[PDB]
């Protein structure tokens, strides 16, 4: 009991299957390789390059900003929805 | 035990990447041990590169929590599904989609691909479970079966080609061809939330809260029992050199010697700067190509990668 | 005094002079504010007493104005405190101009 | 006049409500007040005396 | 001593918490944007 | 007895720092 | 008319918070304790909510005691 | 086969959240047997999130502390979902692109 | 016999103990558990297709 | 016009009308009672009929708490009020009376 | 300025805020003299201002 009913959205689309390519990455290289010393060297790859990049004779105050060196606040990520760094400056920048 | 068998070391943590806004649910690793790809609450999905862990990109278009993700290794996709209903497939090629594969009722909690056939198997929280042909975009079958929502489906070459789990703690081993069910087991208490295929012995295993049980196959014969760590688990996965991780959702991560139920190491995790000490617990974790490295999804928002510890014994 | 009061008193008229049927609590603003214009020393004796005695008030209400770019907080307050206030702020500038308070480098200033 | 001070003061510690939230602000002035305004310019006042310094 | 609610801590450092021995980074953004192919094509 | 769930029967449905003593005996 | 129910919203709510009080042959509500009669239940419920008709009560709870 | 919308994103959501920890705990949490508190462990959850949205710390005196843990884990993510997508909206209203009437005064509410 | 009463005899059903008591062991490996074959899999795959 | 002296009936059905319905809804208490808002019925509840508020003498403790932190945060009765577990109107009438009464 | 933030690598130059809405010959240079002796001038000022009192 199949009904003549049909869909815009139901009509052919894409009827070819693109299988991956030789370069793209067959299977066939896959099996073949060793991954393990490629993802090392990789690694050590990234290591190195990590490591290549890196008067007034009258006031009230001595200097307050002495050792004031901005702090790893929007280093660490924090999974607290209230307290991420960028709650804070959600709301700071939209509330007056 | 055998003899005080199988030495394996143990592992460390390596990496932690932050950088998700949601928590990250799922974790796939690309077939070239290129880039690992991560979907999340926050309805992206992200591309890593699995050695700098750096971020490569970053797809949109789920309305809502991307709960599954699968690279293709014979095709250049993705194929993701999300609690919105949709299960979509990505052509890596241009990142866009190009396919959308239309008909559960409910949110789509899992997916698997077949590894020779070109056909998509997906889980909803309607209770059943589809074949899809990912060519034309046709429910191929509907298994129907389970009275609770399926969680964990797997797919495989040989006899029983769909290994499917739910939240009503039975297994059904599904015969693709007929779309009709082979064998249930009824052996969990309470539900099962995931499944692994051992890549060499031609068993299974499965977890829930109380243990998890390795199965013989086809007909999945009990075998064994591994007992130990209790949480509600949400993850198994499993090397080519016999290790059996658990992931939970109180954080905790064992892991398991396959043969023995040996379980060697304990791993209960820190959690982020930031953060609540109950977001804490494992949502998913993958295995890279060359089984060196371990990636953990987690309700803090992050991913850690595990390192196996080189000096060891 | 009676100068300092009137002032007061336009200016807070001066918000609803549109003056839909606005509601309750603004309806109380009217009618109070407008009591006031009738028997003015009654108010201001009521005014210096809280001055001299009141040391809590009640709570403010809070909203805010959208500008689409960023918010601009807005309180409300009950219309007793909110005359008292007023003349209070007439009295205070007017003391202040008088006295020279304010040098001129400081120029929100009436002049200009 | 002391007892205007301790007006002016006592005002700006009250209760903040929005539908479910209330709170007591003890620390930041209320901007809403019908006197902020010379609260503002007076206190602004002391810190331009902070930046110029006095002599000048 | 005294910290102004400008900085006050909360949480200890990302790093301290797991540990030396594993890497901590925090990705944000991305690299590679988009228009570029994961999986780039025959030619 | 443990896993008693106390009804949740519906509602819709502080210290002090000494630092201000120095402050204000200062002032 | 908005008047008439509130005469029937103060009757039920001092209905509910309420086992001396009653409601006479005409409309008045009493307390039969006191014997004193009230404009609105509410309001004789004040009166039922007090320290006086809460002694009478006591009174004659000895006085029946006895 | 209806497809998630505008319309029925809030409504979606919150379903499919009620849905997660149903089916999460009561298979995760069990031995009541006979019906433990569905009713009642989401009407604690309801509970908790109109705590946190008007910022009252919430304390149930008795209670099991994996419900507790439970609780205040998707609570905490749900919060994270409308926070972002507060900053999301307020951003599209900030460039001006999006024209609706509700989702001003929504996201006006929010901040 | 019960339980079968709706199906056919081929149709499998458990219900004895038996079924549900462990069986041990097989080895590291042993002909009884392996995935039926390339050639087997090549004519389940095509008649599938 | 709307404002005026409470009443025992009045505080009573207030009493009442909060234990039915509950402590968020104003607008449907002040609904039943005449010549009063909702602003009036809660700051009426939360200020006097509240049971949680104590009525009572003030001990020894109390006044020497009391007293040091006023000396310490000048004026502001709100602060101090949570503190000393006492109504601010209810500590201010005290602070007054123990300089009214210390001469 | 110099003395207390030492720019070797005459970065003073990265981050200042230059009016983009004029024409370029109307709108502001960049040299280390001047550059630098805006920043001197706005840390000079901010120094005045205590971080806890207001800031800059
Ligand atoms: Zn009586």
């Amino acid at each position: 009991q199949l009904s003549k009913q049909y869909s815009s959205r139901d009509l052919p689309s894409h009827t070819k299957i693109k299988y991956r390519q030789t370069t793209q990455d067959a299977p066939e290289e896959v099996r073949n390789r060793d991954f393990r010393r490629e993802l090392e060297e990789r690694e050590r790859a990234a290591a190195r390059e990590k490591n290549r990049d890196r008067w007034d004779d009258d006031v009230v105050f001595k200097n307050c900003a002495k050792g004031v060196d901005d702090q790893k606040k929007d280093k660490r990520f924090v999974n607290d929805t209230l307290r991420s760094e960028f709650h804070k400056k959600f709301m700071e920048k939209y509330i007056k | 035990t055998m003899p005080k068998p199988q030495w394996h070391p143990p592992w460390k943590l390596y990496r932690v990447i932050s950088g998700h806004l949601g928590w990250v649910r799922c974790i796939a690793v690309e077939p070239g041990n290129q880039w690992f790809v991560t979907g999340s609450a926050d309805r992206t999905i992200k591309i890593w590169d699995l050695a700098s862990g750096k971020l490569k990109l970053s797809l949109t278009g789920h309305i809502s929590t991307v709960r599954g993700v699968i690279v293709s290794t014979r095709s250049p996709y993705l194929f993701s599904c999300g609690e919105d209903k949709q299960v979509k497939c990505w052509d890596l090629e241009y990142n866009k989609v190009i396919r959308h594969y239309h008909g559960h009722l409910s949110a789509v909690y899992g997916l698997d691909l077949h590894p020779t056939i070109d056909v998509l198997v997906t889980c909803s929280r309607d209770s059943t479970a589809r074949i899809w042909d990912v060519r034309t975009k046709a429910s191929v079958h509907t298994l129907s079966g389970h009275t609770n929502a399926v969680a964990t489906v797997r797919c495989q070459a040989a006899e029983p080609q769909i290994i499917t789990g739910s939240h009503d703690t039975t297994i059904r081993l599904w015969d693709l061809v007929a779309g009709k069910t082979r064998v249930t087991l009824t052996n969990h208490k309470k539900s099962v939330r995931a499944v692994v295929l051992h890549p060499r012995h031609y068993t299974f295993a499965s977890g829930s809260p109380d243990n998890i049980k390795q199965w013989k196959f086809p007909d999945g014969s009990f075998i064994q029992n591994l007992s130990g760590h209790n949480a509600i688990i949400n993850t198994l996965t499993v090397n080519s050199d016999g290790v059996l991780v658990s992931g939970a959702d109180n954080g905790t991560m064992h892991l398991w010697d396959w043969r023995t139920g040996y379980n060697f190491q304990r791993v209960h995790a820190a959690v982020q700067p930031g953060s609540l000490d109950s977001e804490s617990g494992i949502f998913a974790c993958a295995f890279d190509q060359s089984e060196s490295r371990l990636l953990t999804a987690e309700a803090d928002k992050t991913i850690k990668v595990y390192r196996e510890d080189d000096t060891a014994t | 005094d009676t100068k300092l009061l009137i002032l007061a008193l336009e200016r807070l008229k001066e918000a609803y002079s549109v003056k839909s049927r606005l509601n309750q609590s603004q309806r109380e603003e009217l009618g109070l504010i407008e009591q006031a214009y009738d028997n003015p020393h009654e108010a201001l004796s009521r005014i210096k007493r809280h001055l001299l005695t009141q040391r809590a008030f009640k709570e403010v209400g809070i909203e805010f104005m959208d500008l689409y770019s960023h918010l601009v907080p807005v309180y409300d307050v009950e219309p007793l405190e909110k005359i008292t206030d007023a003349y209070l702020d007439q009295y205070l500038w007017y003391e202040a101009d008088k006295r020279r308070l304010f040098p001129p480098w400081i120029k929100p200033a009436d002049t200009e | 006049d002391h007892n205007i001070a301790d007006y002016m003061t006592a005002k700006n510690n009250v209760v903040i409500n929005y539908k479910d939230m209330n709170h007591t602000n003890s620390y930041g002035i209320i901007r809403g007040l019908q006197f902020a305004s010379f609260i503002v310019q007076y206190y602004g006042l002391v810190m331009d005396l902070l930046v110029l310094g006095l002599h000048r | 001593e005294v910290v102004l609610h400008e900085d006050k801590k909360y949480y200890p450092t990302a790093e301290e918490v797991y540990g030396p021995e594993v890497e901590t980074i925090v990705q944000e953004e991305d690299t590679q944007p988009l228009t570029e192919p994961i999986i780039k094509p025959v030619k | 007895q443990e896993w008693k769930i106390p009804p949740c029967i519906s509602n819709w449905k502080v210290h002090i720092n000494e630092n201000f003593a120095k402050l204000a005996e200062a002032l | 008319s908005s008047s008439e129910s509130n005469r029937d919203r103060r009757e039920r709510l001092r209905q509910l918070a309420l086992p001396y009080f009653m409601k006479n042959h005409l409309g008045s509500y009493e307390c039969k304790l006191c014997l004193t009669l009230h404009n609105n239940e509410g309001s004789y419920l004040a009166h039922t909510q007090g320290k006086k008709h809460q002694t009478n009560l006591a009174r004659r709870a000895a006085k029946e005691a006895k | 086969a209806k497809t998630v919308t505008k319309q029925r994103v809030e409504s979606h959501f919150d379903l499919e959240l009620r849905a997660a920890v149903m089916h999460d705990i009561l298979d995760m949490m069990p031995e009541g047997i006979k019906q433990n508190k569905a009713r009642t462990i989401l009407q604690h959850l309801s509970e908790a999130w109109r705590c946190w949205k008007a910022n009252i710390p919430w304390k149930v005196p008795g209670l099991p502390t994996p419900i507790e843990n439970m609780i205040l884990r998707y609570v905490k993510a749900k919060a994270d979902w409308w926070t972002n997508t507060a900053h999301y909206n307020r951003e599209r209203i900030r460039r001006g692109a999006t024209v609706d009437k509700t989702v001003c005064k929504k996201n006006l509410g929010r901040l | 016999a019960i339980a079968r009463q709706g199906q056919s005899k081929d149709k499998v059903i458990y219900s004895k103990y038996t079924d549900l008591v462990p069986k041990e062991v097989m080895n590291a490996d042993d002909p009884d558990l392996q995935r039926p074959d390339e050639e087997a899999i090549k004519e389940i795959t095509e008649k599938t297709r | 016009i709307k404002g005026g002296v409470w009443r025992n009936t009045e505080d009573e059905i207030l009493k009442a009308a909060v234990m039915k319905y509950g402590k968020n809804q104003w607008s449907r208490i002040a609904s039943l009672l005449h010549r009063k808002s909702a602003k009036q019925c809660k700051a009426r509840w939360y200020e006097w009929l509240d049971p949680s508020i104590k009525k009572t003498e003030w001990s020894r403790e109390e006044e020497e708490k009391l007293l040091h932190l006023a000396k310490l945060m000048p004026t502001q009765w709100r602060t101090i009020a949570p503190i000393i577990g006492r109504t601010a109107a209810q500590c201010l009438e005290h602070y007054e009376f123990l300089l009214d009464k210390a001469a | 300025y110099l003395t207390e933030h030492p720019d070797p690598n005459n970065e003073n130059i990265v981050g200042y805020n230059n009016k983009k809405c004029w024409p370029r010959d109307a709108r502001m240079r960049l040299m280390k003299h001047d550059v630098n002796l805006g920043r001197a001038v706005f840390w000079d000022i901010k120094n005045r201002l205590p971080r806890s009192v207001t800031t800059v």
